[PDB]
RNA sequence: GACCUAUCUUUCCGGCUCUACCUGGCUGGAGGGCAGUGAGAAAAUGUUGUGGUUAGCGGAAAUGGCUUGGGAUGGCCUGCCGUAGACGGUGAGAGCCCGGUACGUGAAAACCCGACGUCUGUCUUGAUGGUGUUCCCGAGUAGCAGCGGGCCCGUGGAAUCUGCUGUGAAUCUGCCGGGACCACCCGGUAAGCCUGAAUACUUCCCAGUGACCGAUAGCGGAUUAGUACCGUGAGGGAAUGGUGAAAAGUACCCCGGGAGGGGAGUGAAAGAGUACCUGAAACCGUGCGCUUACAAUCCGUCAGAGCCCUCGACGUGUCGUGGGGUGAUGGCGUGCCUUUUGAAGAAUGAGCCUGCGAGUCAGGGACAUGUCGCGAGGUUAACCCGGGUGGGGUAGCCGC
RNA sequence: GGCAGCCAACGUGUUGGCUGGGUAGGGGAGCGUCCUGCAUCCGGUGAAGCCGCCGAGUGAUCGAGUGGUGGAGGGUGUGG
């Protein structure tokens, strides 16, 4: 158990959060934890390339000229691939590369993430972004300077928080996710993680219950 | 465009970075204006020997209209709910130009 | 279910059914419900919704300093906006210069989706028993037979479904299915019809994306492209993108009939001149150095005289831990690939260069072998919920 | 005198013994090219490409070593 000290966007201390063992002290696996990194990214990519066999390209279907007594080599087609025009021998096609990594390596993946930042003392909690009902960037700016100071910061806030979501947004660093859609990739890319009080409780609840 | 005809400038860029002038014309269609004394070529007329200078034409976001305070300004508009014009105004100073 | 035949309950007003009286009907019009353009009947017609589509408009913040440069959007240093640091453009890497972006805002008209009315239908007596060798319950139909079709099922012991040709029933004790067939049970009620959603697809229109192509690629088609051109015809079917930031595209003079060039100009650059970015190779010239006309050469290799060039130390040239170019002369020496017992082979293929041209991909597929998770258990499929790569989902599957 | 494979002997990678012609073919370990996640660095004070020089590695090859040409991108590390 590590225990997270809640700060507020006005400067002071609100509470405390109790980080359980088994979502936040597990060994980190580099070997896993790139294979569902690799995975994830496998399913971003959209399979979107094409190329045409000698069968797809336009015309091509009479014997050019007769088999023997040209003196040139014999053909079949104008597109056949050898000819500047024909059709592509094993060129791309339209392929989806998602794989279906098992949940519990998944799961896995992403408490080894959390433990390598808890460990290093890079897992802050919040209660707000900002105070009130107004977004604003300059609020967010200078209190995510006030916790970290690195460049790249994954902020976990609940679906309804859209003020401190769009106060974050636009932070050149600064990545927002939901707590039921964090992520090995994401947390690893991000030097800290920031979590809203609510978002942290959330996790901690859906997992450790 | 938001540069007019008739427009006072400053330009901003380019070598004549600084000077003002007049727009003689402006060419919405590839964002571009003439701009009195700014941007002048020495053109081989050839008929009578040629060797004249001209002005030519200026992108428009090389140039800033010019307020009555003499300072370049970006332009935003106003609505006149009188007539329902929409109305120049420097960002700068709120005057209409 | 019809037909009978007891019982208990029920809006109002008619009108009719030869005459009253009971008593059945049938049919109007008032109260009241209950539905509606849909499968369940049809065609209309108002009002209304910051509901939608077809044009748009606004929208924060640097002319900031110094330095480089033709140009700053580069470097260095300050400040500002951000619900906006999407993506472009602008004389070179721009959130603050421009089109925009976040976010807001807007429709006369037409069209589309509603809601609400009119308007149109429809209903208004229902509950409750008994009773019976009574009537009805989709006929050229079912069934059956011959020859086929199709079903996991290729005629098979071949059911079920179905075409053509014959033959041809029962109305509930009926009839048809439960893989020949029979019996008994079970299921169902054929030969009338209609029916939304879950599913398939994209000529065309709108908004986007890419570990897709980048001019022999990508569509055949970035260039008048289904054009030129070929064919009587069906039909076949190309090639051709880049000046520069700006055309400032070279006034004027000189040689020449022009073409082309030389001065002079423009440009940061004409080592950018409409034959234009970069400008490889084959291939074709000019100049310089060495070499070669007594020689028999797979064209090179290892020794190597002489000459030329260059780097060191010394001195006038001469030597070195040297390095290059050429090379008299001597030794050695039978191309490459394919295919063959064996090829320099007088077997095959290649005129030359540049570019292109061949073990790829899909599937909880199969066997084996690495690696990672979990472990007597492991794992989900479809699907559901997230603008994601995440969460859920036990049907299955594989071990036991 | 240099390199390599197998094995031994010990050590926190060196010493020794043996071995290293090769077609079909099996196994192992690498070079160069492009596109990308992440991290870093160079570039109008001149990137790539191209032509050279002077050098480098056991090979594919290399040069964040340097001239010329050129005009806007490129390198490196670790993964896909
Ligand atoms: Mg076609
Ligand atoms: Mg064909
Ligand atoms: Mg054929
Ligand atoms: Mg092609
Ligand atoms: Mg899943
Ligand atoms: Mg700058
Ligand atoms: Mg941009
Ligand atoms: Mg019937
Ligand atoms: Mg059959
Ligand atoms: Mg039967
Ligand atoms: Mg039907
Ligand atoms: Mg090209
Ligand atoms: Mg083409
Ligand atoms: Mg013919
Ligand atoms: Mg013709
Ligand atoms: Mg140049
Ligand atoms: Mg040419
Ligand atoms: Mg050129
Ligand atoms: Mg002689
Ligand atoms: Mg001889
Ligand atoms: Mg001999
Ligand atoms: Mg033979
Ligand atoms: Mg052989
Ligand atoms: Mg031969
Ligand atoms: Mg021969
Ligand atoms: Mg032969
Ligand atoms: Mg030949
Ligand atoms: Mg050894
Ligand atoms: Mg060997
Ligand atoms: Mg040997
Ligand atoms: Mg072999
Ligand atoms: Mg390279
Ligand atoms: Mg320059
Ligand atoms: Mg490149
Ligand atoms: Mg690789």
């Amino acid at each position: 158990t590590l225990k997270v000290d809640v700060k507020t966007p006005a400067g002071k201390t609100d509470g405390s959060v109790e980080l359980p063992a088994e979502l936040f002290d597990v060994e980190p696996n580099i070997a896993l934890m790139h294979q569902v990194v690799t995975a994830q990214l496998a399913a971003k990519r959209q399979g979107t390339h094409s190329t045409k066999t000698r069968g797809e390209v336009s015309g091509g279907g009479k014997k050019p000229y007769r088999q023997k007594g040209t003196g040139r080599a014999r053909q079949g087609s104008t597109r056949a691939p050898q000819f500047t025009g024909g059709g592509t021998v094993h060129g791309p096609k339209p392929r989806d590369y998602s794989q279906r990594t098992p949940k519990k390596m998944i799961a896995a993946a992403l408490r080894g993430a959390l433990s390598d930042r808890a460990r290093n003392d890079r897992i802050h909690a919040v209660t707000e972004l900002v105070e009130g009902q107004t977004p604003s960037t300059k609020s967010a700016k200078t209190f995510l300077g006030t916790l970290t100071e690195n460049k790249k910061v994954l902020v976990v806030i609940g679906r309804t928080d859209e003020v401190g979501a769009k106060s974050v947004r636009n932070l050149p660093g600064v990545h927002v996710i939901s707590p039921d859609q964090l992520n090995t990739y994401d947390v690893l890319n991000a030097d800290d993680v920031v979590f809203s009080v609510e978002a942290l409780n959330a996790y901690i609840s859906a997992n450790s219950k | 465009m938001k540069v007019h005809k008739g427009d006072t400038v400053l330009v901003i860029s380019g070598k004549d970075k600084g000077a003002k002038g007049k727009v003689l014309v402006a060419y919405p269609d590839r964002n571009k204006v003439l701009v009195e004394g700014v941007n002048r070529i020495k053109k081989h007329t050839a008929v009578s020997g040629g060797i004249v200078t001209q002005e030519a034409p200026i992108h428009v976001s090389n140039v800033m209209v010019v307020d009555s305070d003499g300072k370049p300004t970006r332009v935003g508009y106003r609505i006149d709910d009188e007539t329902g014009k929409k109305v120049r105004i420097a960002k700068t100073n709120g005057k209409d130009i």
